[PDB]
C-alpha cells in the first residue's frame, strides 16, 4: 500500500540527478564550441568536370578533389572514390560517425553542408571523407549533364555490407522541388527507392516508394502526406532532408543512432527516424556507414 | 516507415 | 517503514513538487539543447583558401593588386577552362607562375604521359608541396599571343646553398608536337646552363646528346627522345630527354643528396641533377621551376 | 478518495516523465556527437538505457 | 646523363 510512495520518490530523485548529469554535459559542450575543429586540405593539381574525368586524367587515389562541372559555377571541393568499382565516383552524401547534424532547413540542404574531407593521420592532403551533403543545386546540375548512375553503399555495426545500384539517376532543379527519378536497379540491399519497403503490403508499401518524390526539409513540406496538423510532416518526424513520400523505406539522412539497434521510445517523435534502409534491416536499425555516389553512365 |  | 495516514498528505505533495520541479528543469534543458545545436552547424575551418582575384597568369593578377603568394585561379586566353595555380609574388610586384616543385620526395614523379599532361601533386598556399602543374597548362601559359615569357630554375643543396638559371623566351609547344621545349638563350645564372648540354668526357658528342633545347617531352609510355632506348623509362620520370640529360629536375628524390651508380638498378644517374652546378651523383634537396613575362625580368 | 486518485496521477506523470527523459538522453547523445564535426572537440560519453528501463519496470511493479 |  505505502511502497507506492517509496518507489515513486526513488525515481523522481534518480531522474533529478540524470537531469544534473545532462545539464553538465550540455554545458561542457557549449564551452568546447567556443572554438572550431579544423582541417588543412591542400588541393590536388589535377581537376575536371567530375571524378570520372579526373580518374581518366590520372588521379588514381581517393581524396578530396576540386571539380568544375561547368564554367558557370565556380569550382568546388568534393570527395572522389577512385577504388570502388573502378573508381570515378563522386560522393554526394556520406554518413560514418554521426559527426554532422542532418536535421537542417531548406537553404542549407540547397547550398550543401558538412565536411568534405579530413586530414589523413599526419599528412598534408585530406584523404579521408567527412560526413556531408553535397548540395541539391550541385547534385541536380551533376545529374543533368548526361546519363548518371547512382551507387548507394552501407554497412551495419557488425561489419556486413550491402549495396543498391541505380543505372539511371536524375534530380531536377529547385523550381521543380528537386524531384528525383531512378531506374535500372541491382544489388543486395533491396530496391527501397523504387519498390518501397518489402515488409509492407499494397497501399502501405506503395506510400514508401521514393522514386518520383519531391524533396522536403522540416521547414518546407513537399511530402506525399496530406494533413492539416503542422506536426504531421515526414521531415519533422523522421528528422532529415529527403525525398519523403509517406514516409520512407530509406532514411539515409536520418539520425545517427550509436550502436545500431534503436526503438520507438528513443525516437524524438516515436518514428523510425534513423539511418534506415528497411529492405535490409527493418526500420529500427541505424547503419554505421551509409553513402551516395554518382558517376557518368557509360552504356 | 509508413503513416497509415 | 510504515508511516501514518497523516503523513500521506505531506508526502503526497512532496513528490508532486519535485515532479513539477523536474519538468521545469527539463523545459530549460531542452531549450539549452536548442542553443547548442545553433553552434554546431558550421563545418571545420579549412586553413587553405583560394584568393578571389584571377587573370591570364600570375603576373596579370599581381598587376591587379594581389600581394601575397598563394593559390589563385588563372585563365590564359586560349584556355578553355580555368585552372588553379600557385603564384609567387614579391615586393617588387613580380608575379611568377610556378609549375614544378621538389622539396621532400613525397610525390612519386614516375608518372605517365596523361599524368604529366594533366598534372599531379598538390598545391599549397604556403608553397610547401611537391607538384607538376601539367604540360598542357604550361603550354597554354607560355604561348599567349605576343607575350614573351621567361623561365627561372631554382636549386638548393642539402647545405642551404641556392643557385639560379634563367632562360629567355621560354616556351612549350602543343601536344601535337609533344610539348617541345625551346628558348632563345641562357639568360645567365650561378647555377649554370645545364640545358646547353654538359661534357661528361665519356664521348665526343656527349654535350650534344645532353642538351635540352628543342627536345620534345618523354614519359615511359611515350618515347620521343634521341636515344634508341627509353630514357624516361630507364630514368623513371617525365622530362625533355635527349640521350639522355644534363639537367633533370623530375628525377628520383635521393635523401642526403649523395647517391651512386649502385643506388640505381641499371647504373644510370637518375637523380635530380643539374650538371653545371653539381656532380651527376648529387640529387638536389629543393627544386622549383617558375615562369613570368620576360619584360618583367630586369 | 482524496489521497488515492492523487497517486494514479503521479504514476502516469512519472511513467511519462521517464519515457521523456529516456528520449532526451538519446537526443542529447546525438546532438553532442554532431558537434564533433564543428566544434574543437565533442564530449566523450556513453548512454545507459538500462537504468531507465529498470526503473520503468520497477514502476509497473507498483501500478499493480 | 649520356648513354655512351
Ligand atoms: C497498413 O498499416 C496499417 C497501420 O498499422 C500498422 O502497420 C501494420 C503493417 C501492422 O504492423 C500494424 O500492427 C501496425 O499498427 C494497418 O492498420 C490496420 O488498421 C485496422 C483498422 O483498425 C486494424 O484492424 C488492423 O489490425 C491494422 N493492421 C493490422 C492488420 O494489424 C494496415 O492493416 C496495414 N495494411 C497492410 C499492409 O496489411
Ligand atoms: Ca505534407
Ligand atoms: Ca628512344
Amino acid at each position: 500500500i505505502p511502497t507506492n510512495l517509496r518507489v515513486l520518490r526513488s525515481i523522481l530523485e534518480n531522474l533529478r540527478s540524470k537531469i544534473q548529469k545532462l545539464e553538465s554535459d550540455v554545458s561542457a559542450q557549449m564551452e568546447y564550441c567556443r572554438t572550431p575543429c579544423t582541417v588543412s586540405c591542400n588541393i590536388p593539381v589535377v581537376s575536371g568536370k567530375e571524378c570520372e574525368e579526373i580518374i581518366r586524367k590520372g588521379g588514381e587515389t581517393s581524396e578530396m578533389y576540386l571539380i568544375q562541372p561547368d564554367s558557370s559555377v565556380k569550382p568546388y571541393r568534393v570527395y572522389c572514390d577512385m577504388n570502388t568499382e573502378n573508381g570515378g565516383w563522386t560522393v554526394i552524401q556520406n554518413r560514418q560517425d554521426g559527426s554532422v547534424d542532418f536535421g537542417r532547413k531548406w537553404d542549407p540542404y540547397k547550398q550543401g553542408f558538412g565536411n568534405v574531407a579530413t586530414n589523413t593521420d599526419g599528412k598534408n592532403y585530406c584523404g579521408l571523407p567527412g560526413e556531408y551533403w553535397l548540395g541539391n543545386d550541385k547534385i541536380s546540375q551533376l545529374t543533368r549533364m548526361g546519363p548518371t548512375e547512382l551507387l548507394i553503399e552501407m554497412e551495419d555495426w557488425k561489419g556486413d555490407k550491402v549495396k543498391a545500384h541505380y543505372g539511371g539517376f536524375t534530380v531536377q532543379n529547385e523550381a521543380n522541388k528537386y524531384q528525383i527519378s531512378v531506374n535500372k536497379y541491382r544489388g543486395t540491399a533491396g530496391n527501397a527507392l523504387m519498390d518501397g519497403a518489402s515488409q509492407l503490403m499494397g497501399e502501405n508499401r506503395t506510400m514508401t516508394i521514393h522514386n518520383g518524390m519531391f524533396f522536403s526539409t522540416y521547414d518546407r513540406d513537399n511530402d506525399g502526406w496530406l494533413t492539416s496538423d503542422p506536426r504531421k510532416q515526414c521531415s519533422k518526424e523522421d528528422g532529415g532532408g529527403w525525398w519523403y513520400n509517406r514516409c520512407h523505406a530509406a532514411n539515409p539522412n536520418g539520425r545517427y543512432y550509436w550502436g545500431g539497434q534503436y526503438t520507438w521510445d528513443m525516437a524524438k517523435h516515436g518514428t523510425d527516424d534513423g539511418v534506415v534502409w528497411m529492405n535490409w534491416k527493418g526500420s529500427w536499425y541505424s547503419m554505421r556507414k551509409m553513402s551516395m555516389k554518382i558517376r557518368p553512365f557509360f552504356p | 516507415g509508413h503513416r497509415p | 517503514y510504515e508511516a501514518s495516514i497523516l503523513t500521506h498528505d505531506s508526502s503526497i505533495r512532496y513528490l508532486q513538487e519535485i515532479y513539477n520541479s523536474n519538468n521545469q528543469k527539463i523545459v530549460n534543458l531542452k531549450e539549452k539543447v536548442a542553443q547548442l545545436a545553433a553552434q554546431c552547424q558550421e563545418p571545420c575551418k579549412d586553413t587553405v583558401q583560394i584568393h578571389d582575384i584571377t587573370g591570364k597568369d600570375c603576373q596579370d593578377i599581381a598587376n591587379k593588386g594581389a600581394k601575397q603568394s598563394g593559390l589563385y585561379f588563372i585563365k590564359p586566353l586560349k584556355a578553355n577552362q580555368q585552372f588553379l595555380v600557385y603564384c609567387e609574388i614579391d615586393g617588387s610586384g613580380n608575379g611568377w607562375t610556378v609549375f614544378q616543385k621538389r622539396l621532400d620526395g613525397s610525390v612519386d614523379f614516375k608518372k605517365n604521359w596523361i599524368q604529366y599532361k594533366e598534372g599531379f601533386g598538390h598545391l599549397s598556399p604556403t608553397g610547401t608541396t611537391e607538384f607538376w602543374l601539367g604540360n598542357e597548362k604550361i603550354h597554354l601559359i607560355s604561348t599567349q599571343s605576343a607575350i614573351p615569357y621567361a623561365l627561372r630554375v631554382e636549386l638548393e643543396d642539402w647545405n642551404g646553398r641556392t643557385s639560379t638559371a634563367d632562360y629567355a623566351m621560354f616556351k612549350v609547344g602543343p601536344e601535337a608536337d609533344k610539348y617541345r621545349l625551346t628558348y632563345a638563350y641562357f639568360a645567365g645564372g650561378d647555377a649554370g646552363d645545364a640545358f646547353d648540354g654538359f661534357d661528361f668526357g665519356d664521348d665526343p658528342s656527349d654535350k650534344f646528346f645532353t642538351s635540352h633545347n628543342g627536345m620534345q617531352f618523354s614519359t615511359w609510355d611515350n618515347d620521343n627522345d634521341k636515344f634508341e632506348g627509353n630514357c624516361a623509362e630507364q630514368d623513371g620520370s617525365g622530362w625533355w630527354m635527349n640521350k639522355c640529360h644534363a639537367g633533370h629536375l623530375n628525377g628520383v628524390y635521393y635523401q642526403g643528396g649523395t647517391y651512386s651508380k649502385a643506388s640505381t638498378p641499371n647504373g644510370y644517374d637518375n637523380g635530380i641533377i643539374w650538371a653545371t652546378w653539381k656532380t651527376r651523383w648529387y640529387s638536389m634537396k629543393k627544386t622549383t621551376m617558375k615562369i613570368i613575362p620576360f619584360n618583367r625580368l630586369t | 478518495i482524496e489521497k488515492v486518485q492523487h497517486i494514479q496521477l503521479l504514476q502516469k506523470n512519472v511513467r511519462a516523465q521517464l519515457v521523456d527523459m529516456k528520449r532526451l538522453e538519446v537526443d542529447i547523445d546525438i546532438k553532442i556527437r554532431s558537434c564533433r564535426g564543428s566544434c574543437s572537440r565533442a564530449l566523450a560519453r556513453e548512454v545507459d538505457l538500462k537504468d531507465y528501463e529498470d526503473q520503468q519496470k520497477q514502476l509497473e511493479q507498483v501500478i499493480a
